[PDB]
């Protein structure tokens, strides 16, 4: 597709009226409307009007009694909002009828009426020479040829030329304008060519490749600054038809070649010229700014200027050194060639050179507009890197970035309102356990838990986190842009948690619009506030399941037994407005009104019950163990002898400490107490306490006692710290493969010359990275960048330092980013419960396998890609087995890492399993590769596999995680569960198809029978602390529920030879 | 007063750039006429909007 | 838990902005809004107007000049 | 006075969100002014500042009239 296809027109002459037609070219009768005879605009941002007039109209002077019409005085009246249309309309209606343009109308067809001089002529009041001859004269306007129009009035008048002055566009600007358009009376070829010599021997005159009306005529610039403009708009218009026309597409040019020819001015324009004539690959890689379109034209003469291709060098230096000349490809002369075949006599410009285009194959890639630019850097590339410096990233100022401490999280509002419970599995509570747990509890409490989790667990407040979602509920409920709801439903339990004043339906399912000025305070909670009213939500769905209202049954009562202000009794109080006859209170030591003020336990004299007790009680005081012990059994003593519904907050849930509340439990007479394990979403997401569900069934409890549970070994694994927390730090120097970053992130900004560079240097610890320039005109890039522990131990397996740099420079200028407004990054994220419990597992599984000794090799069979990479060390070499995982030879040989891409075959006979080795099976034994689900005994039979197959090898340790089936009863009571499920009994983690669990009872008695040593370990709190503190990784709350049961259930089988 | 605060911020001058872009001082000085053969203009008679 | 963890910088000379960003930091093109650029509160019980530029504004020494202009006489 | 009042305060607020063991971005680890030459109330205002007292926590001062609770909280 190489030759142009352009049907060539003369465009500005089709525009020229019929003689017959002016009469009526105002159409004096009718409204000018707009979109169709006009145009108007108001840019409120720059606060100008701009009126632009459609039709022969476009071209327009006006005399200086026009502009003394009302309609040019309409902008000055509205200095700063837009003319009304009916103003606009009418002065612009009034107007129109004033203008009338001297003619005579004829019969003959052939006619056209030169609207150009009726209008100049006009303009100038019939002053002018062409003026007169007009006014005396009319029907000299008319023309059959066009270039005839102007012949008859040169010949009349016996000037060389007529100097006519340019319309501007917007009819509301009454600027000078930049040049004035001569006519010369040029009738033959030979006439043309004299005018454009004599005219390369004067100042600032230039002009077009072919002319309209096939008249010569050309443009005298008042300034060099004009010609400049002028010179700029035209380069980018031939650009864009050029491009327009190199596609292939047929297209209505209606001159070959748009851009100016210098016939003499400064050099400045001649560079113009120049690179415009060379039609640059710069222009349709958007690589220039054109918000600035000449700048950018002669920055882009100066590279070509001293081009590193000699060939664009020599090229623009001679098209620079024949200014004069026009310089056209190939493509276009043919298109030159069709128009003279066309109409013979045609005048085009004189003086023409016909130049090759040279090939470049730099494909730049850019995007001018807002966006900043979300890199996903490779860890290896076709660039070698040796040595490369040091590279500072500047200091940012909070206009561009801020580091806001925490992700605020996004969620529904139901999702809040969810919780977990954990049931007591032991069936008895041997005295030498009681010692044991007792020993462990005390040695706990003694010191205090890790400084880590404590940390996290104070940055990560679930009221800052709760917020953002709070918050917007209060602004829109303001608007009244809120509507439907249920009188119960869970989206009315946080209208009541927004606002301070009493909401009420107007009907079912409408809540009542706001007294007119009214805009009631948005409520005020504290910190414990809405875990409060989930702990309120748990308790009517232990009461029953099915319930979508949470109200409370009408002759009803709850207690909040640990009470401030408690805003919850306040919010729980207006949610049940509507129901008769409730009693709520909070009943703390510290309590305020409403709330009674009292000790617990009860003054014998005092009469206290209720359907539901929700305790919080917590000693602010450091005080001995056996007094918080002592405390915790007389609170949880009188909250289960005072309601059916107990709920009771555990500071310290060690085993000993909730084995010992479910004995006393047992002590008290003639009540057998049902209970369990529990914890909400709106708790704060690292805390450890633990809320216990005490109730009266009339049968005794199997299985009453706990061990194991996932709530108290989210408690009791957490221990104080061998090292200080691990502060996020924010680096700035990025140091050419170093290894030695703590975690945090990379923020700062580069001359965008060095992006590439610096984009290319970081990939070896971020694995993503996004970058924005601020606006076209400032240079330096901003980046922010975390680092991902995983990319390390990828890219630091061995010396070689490859990158995609090649392909990063193909970024600069303009393909890195743009964005005004200021970005906040978070230096903790949010991430999925799944991906966090990954995490977790990884870091135990790696230090797990630091302390084993002489291992040659790491297998991680079903490593997709390369998803356990974090676990094994930087020294010993790394295989993958997974089907899916793609291939890439070089990376693979660069890095160590061979990669399987079969099957692998879990049958005894086909297991090759190495001596020295680390086997992976993480999650990969609970589904086909296909992504169907195995059957559980099938899974079952795997496992025993690979035990048998493992049997036979001295040195091997593998690590077989699987679902433990409990879980299943536990989601099956649980409600906080956005991700895993319970689908017809199997678990449903994330997108993946449900899938069958394992027993854990089962599996150890199979291992057992195969005589193979093995150890059912599970990722532990400081497991958790390691994940969070490396990654950048705030938990956030429906995860900080579901993370300790989701997690003591994927047990991590560790066989070991 | 409002609209010359908002004028001579812009700057009490001018020079053309060789871009031929309008570059105002940001400055704001009286003129003299020494500056009549300067790179400086006036920069009430820019007719920049 | 006894040992502080805290992480120490000069937040006022992190606001101070790199000097390519002055000449839009006015931001002139778009209307100043609130709750970004500004902070404007009447508090109808002691009936004092306040207003709080944000970001580097936050700091801004007024001329006498300044001080003619029409915003500061809203409150009267 | 009401300066060193004021940032008694930030520090009090700083230390106690310090001690609580939360990660926090303290632009200056020690927020309280450090009198060089002042009146005997201001070096009152610095002792009690300086003690990070735990009436504070408790809440036990009244904050609407900050530098008067102070100086009583000095008195005793
Ligand atoms: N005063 C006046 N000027 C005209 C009229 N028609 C065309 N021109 C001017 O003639 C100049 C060159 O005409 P053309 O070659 O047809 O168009 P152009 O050079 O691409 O310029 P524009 O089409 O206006 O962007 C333009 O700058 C127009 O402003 C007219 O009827 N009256
Ligand atoms: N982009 C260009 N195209 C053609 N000729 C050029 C270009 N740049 C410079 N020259 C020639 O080389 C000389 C270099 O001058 P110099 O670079 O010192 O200042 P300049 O002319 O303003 O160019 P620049 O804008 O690159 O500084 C000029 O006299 C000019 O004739
Ligand atoms: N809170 C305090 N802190 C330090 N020094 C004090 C304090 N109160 C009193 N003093 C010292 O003891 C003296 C007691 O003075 P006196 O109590 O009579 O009046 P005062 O200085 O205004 O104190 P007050 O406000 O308690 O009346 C003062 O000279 C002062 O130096
Ligand atoms: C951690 S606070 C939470 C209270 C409630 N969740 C709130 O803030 O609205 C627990 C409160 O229980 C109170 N408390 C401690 N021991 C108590 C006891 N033995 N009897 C009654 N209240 C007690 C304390 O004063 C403390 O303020
Ligand atoms: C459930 S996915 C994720 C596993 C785990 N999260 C990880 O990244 O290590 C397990 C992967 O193992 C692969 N796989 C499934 N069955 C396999 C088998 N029998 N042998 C080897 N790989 C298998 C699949 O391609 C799948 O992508
Ligand atoms: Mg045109
Ligand atoms: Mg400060």
């Amino acid at each position: 597709m190489w030759h142009y296809t352009s049907i060539n027109n003369d465009t500005r002459v089709a525009l020229d009226p019929k003689p017959n037609q002016i009469r009526t070219i105002t159409k004096p009768n009718t409204v000018p409307q707009l979109g169709t005879d006009y145009l108007y605009t108001f840019n409120s941002q720059r606060r100008s009007h701009t009126l632009r007039l459609l039709g022969p109209f476009q071209y327009f002077n006006f005399s200086e009694t026009d502009r003394g019409h009302p309609l040019f005085r309409l902008p000055l009246k509205y200095p700063s909002k837009a003319i009304p249309a009916d103003e606009l309309i009418d002065n612009l209606h009034s107007w129109m009828r004033s203008v009338h343009l001297l003619h005579v109308r004829s019969e003959d067809n052939t006619l056209r009426y030169n609207w150009m001089l009726g209008v100049y002529a006009r303009s100038t009041n019939y002053t002018t020479p062409v003026g007169q001859l007009v006014v005396n004269a009319p029907a000299i306007l008319n023309y059959s040829n066009p270039q005839d129009a102007f012949n008859s009035v040169f010949v009349a008048l016996g000037i060389d030329y007529i100097d006519i002055p340019i319309t501007n566009s917007n009819i509301f600007d009454d600027s000078s304008t930049p040049y004035n358009v001569r006519i010369w009376h040029a009738p033959t070829m030979t006439e043309v060519n004299h005018i454009l010599a004599l005219m390369r021997k004067s100042t600032l005159v230039s002009t077009h490749s072919s002319w309209h009306w096939n008249v010569l005529h050309t443009f005298h610039y008042r300034s060099e600054s004009d010609m400049i403009d002028h010179f700029a708009a035209k380069i980018l218009e031939d650009w864009r038809q050029k491009e327009k026309l190199d596609k292939g597409a047929l297209v209505e040019a209606d001159r070959v070649i748009q851009r100016l020819i210098p016939l003499s001015s400064s050099t400045y324009v001649q560079r113009l010229a120049a690179i415009g004539a060379l039609y640059p690959n710069e222009f349709t890689e958007n690589v220039l700014d054109l918000s600035r379109l000449s700048t950018a034209l002669l920055q882009l003469s100066d590279t070509y200027y001293q081009h590193a291709n000699d060939q664009l060098r020599r090229l623009y230096r001679r098209m620079y050194n024949d200014s004069r000349t026009l310089y056209m490809t190939q493509r276009h002369q043919e298109l030159l060639l069709a128009q003279i075949t066309a109409d013979p006599n045609i005048l085009l410009y004189p003086y023409t050179y016909i130049f090759t285009t040279i090939p470049t194959s730099m494909n730049y890639i850019s995007n001018t507009g807002q966006g900043r630019i979300k890199h996903s850097l490779t860890v290896t590339g076709a660039t070698e890197h040796d040595t490369v410096a040091d590279i500072v990233l500047g200091q940012t100022g909070e206009d561009v970035i801020t580091i806001s401490m925490v992700e605020p999280m996004s969620i529904a509002v139901e999702d809040m309102y969810g919780y977990v419970l954990d049931t007591p599995t032991r069936d008895i509570w041997p005295a030498d356990e009681q010692i044991e747990q007792k020993g462990d509890a005390v040695a706990l409490y003694d010191t205090k838990t890790s400084r880590a989790l404590g940390m996290f667990n104070n940055t990560v407040r679930i009221d800052d986190l709760l917020s953002p979602l709070l918050s917007l509920v209060y602004r829109t409920y303001i608007k009244g842009d809120t509507m439907t709801m249920t009188q119960g439903s869970l989206d009315h339990l946080t209208l009541c948690a927004a606002v301070d004043s009493d909401i009420t339906f107007v009907g079912n399912r409408m809540i009542a619009p706001l007294p007119e000025g009214y805009i009631p305070k948005p409520m005020h909670r504290n910190n414990s506030t809405m875990k409060m009213l989930s702990l309120y939500v748990a308790l009517k769905k232990l009461e029953n399941f099915a319930t979508n209202s949470y109200l409370m049954a009408p002759d009803t009562s709850i207690i909040l037994l640990g009470a401030e202000r408690e805003p919850a009794v306040n919010i729980l109080r207006r949610f049940n407005r509507n129901v008769s006859n409730v009693r709520i209170i909070g009943m703390g030591d510290r309590a305020v009104e409403p709330n009674i003020r009292v000790r617990v336990p009860f003054p014998i004299d005092k009469n206290i019950s209720a359907d539901f007790i929700i305790c919080d009680i917590n000693s602010y005081e450091d005080q001995s163990f056996e007094s918080m012990f002592s405390e915790t059994i007389s609170v949880v003593t009188t909250c289960a002898s005072a309601a059916t519904r107990a709920l009771v907050k555990i500071n310290h849930p060690s085993e000993y400490m909730i084995n010992s509340v479910i004995e006393r439990l047992s002590q008290l007479g003639g009540v057998f107490y049902h209970t369990a394990l529990l914890k909400t979403a709106s708790q704060n997401p690292y805390s450890y306490e633990t809320y216990i569900y005490i109730t009266p069934i009339a049968a005794a409890v199997r299985f009453p006692f706990y061990s194991n549970s996932a709530m108290i070994n989210r408690y009791m694994t957490a221990v104080a710290d061998d090292e200080m927390p691990i502060i996020p730090s924010i680096h700035t120097v990025i140091k050419g493969h170093s290894n030695t970053y703590s975690p945090g992130l990379f923020c700062g900004c580069v001359d965008v010359q060095s992006a590439p560079l610096a984009l290319s240097q970081l990939k070896s610890y971020c694995s993503e990275a996004t970058t924005w320039r601020v606006d076209s005109d400032d240079n330096l890039v901003n980046i922010i960048a975390r680092i991902d522990p995983a990319r390390i131990a990828l890219e630091f397996r061995t010396r070689s330092n490859t990158s995609a740099y090649h392909e990063y420079q193909r970024y600069v200028p303009n393909g890195l980013g743009f964005k005004v407004r200021k970005t906040r990054e978070f230096r903790y994220m949010h991430r999925e419960v799944t991906f966090i419990h990954k995490l977790m597992m990884y870091a135990l599984i790696r230090e797990q396998i630091s302390l084993t000794e002489n291992m040659t090799q790491v297998v991680s069979i079903g490593g997709r890609n390369l998803a356990d990479i974090s676990v094994v060390p930087l020294n010993m070499k790394y295989v993958v087995i997974d089907p899916a995982t793609r291939i890439e030879t070089l990376t693979q040989e660069k890095k160590n890492i061979e990669v399987q891409s079969r099957p692998f075959q879990f049958d005894a006979a086909n297991m090759d399993l190495e001596n020295n080795s680390i086997y992976l099976f993480i999650a990969v034994i609970m589904n086909e590769p296909n992504g169907a689900a195995t059957p559980a005994r099938m899974q079952m039979d795997k496992i025993r596999n690979v035990a048998t197959a493992m049997l036979t090898r001295t040195n091997c340790v593998a690590y077989i995680s699987f679902y433990e089936a409990g879980i299943i009863t536990r989601l099956d009571q649980s409600t906080a569960h956005k991700t895993i499920r319970v689908e017809e009994g199997r678990l449903k983690v994330a997108n993946y198809v449900p899938v069958d669990t394992l027993v854990e009872a089962d599996v150890t008695l199979m291992l057992r029978d195969i005589g193979i040593t093995h150890e059912i370990i599970r990722p532990s709190t400081p497991e958790l602390i390691d994940a969070c503190s490396n990654y950048g990784i705030r938990l956030g709350s429906t995860g900080g529920a579901v993370l300790d049961v989701f997690n003591h259930y994927s047990p991590v089988i560790k066989l070991v030879r | 007063p409002v609209e010359y605060g908002i004028f001579v911020q812009r700057g009490a001058t001018y020079t053309i750039n060789a871009a031929g872009e309008f570059e105002f001082s940001g400055r704001n000085e009286k003129w003299d006429q020494a500056l009549y053969l300067s790179e400086h203009f006036p920069a009430l008679f820019s007719d920049v909007p």
